């Protein structure tokens, strides 16, 4: 194949230069598991048992014993396949564009296949991270003209039936009000039996900057970050708490546990960008290629994610 | 039309015992207590290996109700349907929907479990109405072991102990 | 449509595709009457030779 | 079979795609192994 | 297993004495195909192709070519599991009843396990034959008190979307009227491109008696055979008589492309592992069987009913 | 419960009839054992005569625009544009297929010539004859006659009491 | 594996049932082979 | 088959052999 597919050979050679997605920092190693699927859905069945009556004392002879029942639930997770196309230079035509310091056509904005694929893969990986964090797909900073998706395709921010708190505009700078809302949400959290788990918080850069000021008489020896960590350790059975900053968020604070029992990510094994075998060819020096990527696979328990939104206007 | 479709699906699934309904979220088991107060809990809380169990063709939906024998013109065999009073033959403790088969424990055998209650305190004496539902008072020994539990606006269950005719 | 998981009882799947069978036109000719020719499109000329007594 | 091993010789695009997926999985495993919060 | 379980050994040793079901004579060898199922249903998908338009001539350059489409149809066949119980002697106690001429108690009607199993299997095979021919399960000569069955479980006589003809009670003994109805049904038969197939006819004993009467030196049987040969491309026509039918005439082709019998591989009687035992010499055993699995193309079966009232 | 089951069956039957290839099962095999007149079905997607150089697009679907002329429909701007059944000055193309799982409609633009079976308005189905000129109504249905060149190559075919299909060739835009 | 095969020795009830089914199928095949209409 | 031409020739030969076998097994 490598002796007959230059594009495949170049992809194999340059695949190691693409940066790893930043979404991997948002999950524990055990919270990610691959799924062999391109388009369709996954059905996950969770089995439970319950007691029907008090236990039966075993003495002398007896024939009637208490029973134990069973129950099940089914959860459907949809997956979708998407494609992008990009133009590049035909392999045999690179010599007629190789310069001393660069390769390509600066005046016409044409690149070799390797560099074009690297750039496209980087952009698509950024888009995948944005979708994973926010649950929506859009190429605008306004968030409008969103691509229509399938149901059961949710992100960490738009997952339904979670805890949502809103800080009013008049208190957008009052850290005491913000922490009051955070404490209310933390109290409303329902972790169940798996409450003894590490927790993860994601904040926007502005909130991250606010968190490093000393806690307020403006007493020293403690920061708002420390206060938040202690407050979260109150509910997580004094487990580890991690804090991350992402520019994708905007006046949002996202708190969720790093437990595979409550939140899991089962993405497709072809989720990350993968080249397509079809390559458009013509009589000119311009050729086109396609990249495929699969989206979907976040499974979360209800009322296990806290989202705090600081309303600005 | 799709909204009406979904509404009728919801109604028939509420009538059914174990409807197949998918969800987008996992539910969390917070506690191990009061988990058996569901319509899907078939059988009895206390069961003996020497219990006598029969199965019959199902007419209507007799699940968790008192059943009575019913006969047609004679082309088909006898079946069981919801009923009570002097026609009570047994208690339907299970239904298989694929085969349309009702599992019946005869009245001659004592039963202890959850049964449908008419729209009540422990120790009260109960009677089966014409629709197979339990009601407060009597030719059948029925005693309530717990207060009514509501599953739907029209669905109430109660832990009852039936130990033969009176 | 059943409101329960009826797909559970689908415990056997048989798919009918058929098979490319012999054309029925062979029944209308004797084995000696059919003779293949090498052509795809156009025309072919066949010459029949004949004899007679003068 | 992954693209990280230079000894791997693909035969068709399907094996190439499988190798790409295995390479991605191995990279994420190595990243989690080397991660230090 | 045979060293530990005596009942399995006895069943294996005696299983060769059970007569074959007579329903095998109502189908061709290609029409029957076993399936691996006990209870549930089997989805059968038939794939077809069709021509959208006339073929495109390949001359000079052309890019627009006529297309060939495809379509699928899903068929769901229900299967049901049924059981019977019977009492028999115990192996460790047979020696106390092994008389010189036979084994068992004539007074109490108690038999050895092998003989009891053979007789029960024969009876269950007869019941299966009756179900396959009729589509109803009953043990009464009147045919009433039928066991309720699942939908999509049909026999040769109660198959829906087929051709049904009814002869009035006034004409119950007029072979001319019966043959007129038969001709109407045969005309309404739709065998399409699969019409070149052998045909099978099943009649009740009364109709069989009426068939041998002289034609109103030719017989009504010969006339019917010629009429069916007129439509089946003059191929074989088979005639059978069954005591399980009453004033019913069944006509259908023996073509695997139109009618298929896909029974479960466990349809015929099979012993169950559970054996009831107690301190006495009487033990009980269970036999399982599976019903269902007839598939027929729409408008391919002719069913004539001669009303008696 | 039986009455509710009956109502459920009627409504699901209506929704199935308003579909291309519903998941409908039956105990018998359909009598399709002849090679003629087998393409007159609602599941016959695509075109009768398809070229390898035809431009094909896919769009989000609003409603069920299968086998109907489509027009662009815009929302509040939060979501992307989609296609809905329509015609007249708003005509943009012809919907030839639908993937129901993703809700995607396959559209051939009006700038590309098309030939295939399309929905016909249930007013003059008997009066439609080969060679007649057709135009798309506000519901994406063809009707006997403006700005659209559409010629019927055959007569109407009644798939259902209120479903008629016609083989038509859609050229493009007329003066 | 069939009951007609004398060399066949069942190990458990599942194998015994499979042998019974195979024997029934073989008997059906034999009957159809010997049938002469 | 090395190439498509040989594949087509093999298909034609298979069709001819099938026709010959059908005529040999046909009994009128």
């Amino acid at each position: 194949l490598f002796d007959e597919n230059y594009y495949a050979k170049a992809v194999a050679n340059i695949i190691g230069e693409v940066k790893d997605p930043i979404m991997y920092k948002w999950f524990s190693p055990d919270q990610i598991e691959d799924v062999d699927l391109q388009m369709g859905y996954q059905k996950t069945v969770k089995w439970d048992a319950f007691l029907n009556a008090n236990p039966t004392t075993i003495a002398n002879e007896v024939n009637t014993i208490s029973t134990i029942g069973f129950s099940s639930e089914v959860v459907r997770l949809n997956y979708l396949k998407l494609q992008y196309k990009f133009r590049h230079l035909k392999q045999t035509s690179e010599k007629f564009y190789t310069s001393d310091s660069y390769i390509g056509d600066i005046n016409n904005n044409l690149l070799p296949f390797a560099q074009a694929y690297k750039l496209a893969s980087s952009e698509i990986i950024k888009l995948i991270n944005h979708f994973v964090l926010t649950g929506t797909v859009s190429i605008q900073k306004d968030g409008k003209n969103q691509k229509r998706l399938l149901p059961n395709m949710y992100g960490l921010l738009n997952m339904p039936e979670q805890i949502k708190e809103e800080v009013a505009s008049g208190d957008k700078d009052k850290m005491d009000k913000i922490f009051e809302k955070i404490e209310a949400g933390l109290s409303k959290l329902e972790l169940g039996d798996e409450f003894s788990t590490p927790m993860m918080v994601i904040v926007d850069p502005a909130t991250s900057l606010k968190l490093v000021k000393p806690y307020a008489a403006a007493s020293s020896c403690e920061k708002w970050e420390d206060v938040l960590i202690q407050t979260i350790k109150a509910i997580n059975n004094r487990e580890d708490v991690y804090i991350e900053t992402s520019n994708l968020l905007k006046h949002k604070i996202l708190i969720y546990p790093l437990n595979s029992e409550l939140i899991k990510f089962k993405p497709s094994k072809y989720m990350l960008p993968t080249p397509n075998e079809q390559v458009d060819k013509d009589s000119t020096d311009v050729a086109h290629s396609y990249i495929d990527f699969v989206l979907g696979g976040l499974l979360a328990t209800r009322k296990t994610i806290l989202q705090v939104n600081i309303k600005q206007s | 039309i799709k909204q009406e479709f979904d509404k009728k699906v919801a109604e028939i699934q509420a009538l059914m015992k174990n409807p197949q309904q998918d969800s987008g979220l996992l539910s969390n088991s917070i506690d191990f207590r009061d988990q058996n107060l569901i319509f899907s809990n078939s059988g009895g809380v206390c069961t003996s290996s020497k219990d006598k169990i029969e199965n019959y063709p199902a007419k209507g939906y007799p699940y968790k109700r008192g059943v009575k024998l019913s006969f047609g013109d004679g082309t088909t065999e006898l079946e069981v349907e919801a009923g009570g009073g002097d026609d009570l033959y047994g208690v339907c403790s299970d239904i298989d929907e694929f085969s349309g088969m009702a599992t019946v424990i005869p009245i001659t055998n004592n039963f202890t479990g959850y049964l449908t209650l008419k729209k009540v305190n422990p120790g009260d004496k109960l009677n089966f109405n014409q629709h197979g539902e339990l009601e407060k008072v009597k030719s059948v020994n029925a005693i309530a072991l717990s207060k009514a539990h509501k599953l739907t606006e029209d669905l109430f269950i109660v832990l009852a102990s039936v130990f033969g005719n009176r | 449509m059943e409101l329960f998981d009826e797909n559970y009882y689908a415990k056997a799947v048989a798919n009918i595709i058929g098979e490319v069978k012999d054309p029925i036109m062979y029944k209308w000719f004797s084995p000696d009457q059919i003779e293949d020719v090498d052509l795809q499109m156009g025309y072919q000329k066949t010459v029949k030779w004949d004899a007679f007594l003068n | 079979a992954s693209l990280l091993d230079s000894n791997f010789v693909p035969i068709n695009f399907t094996e190439f795609v499988q190798a790409i997926s295995n390479t991605y999985k191995q990279r994420r495993i190595q990243f989690y192994e080397n991660l230090k919060r």
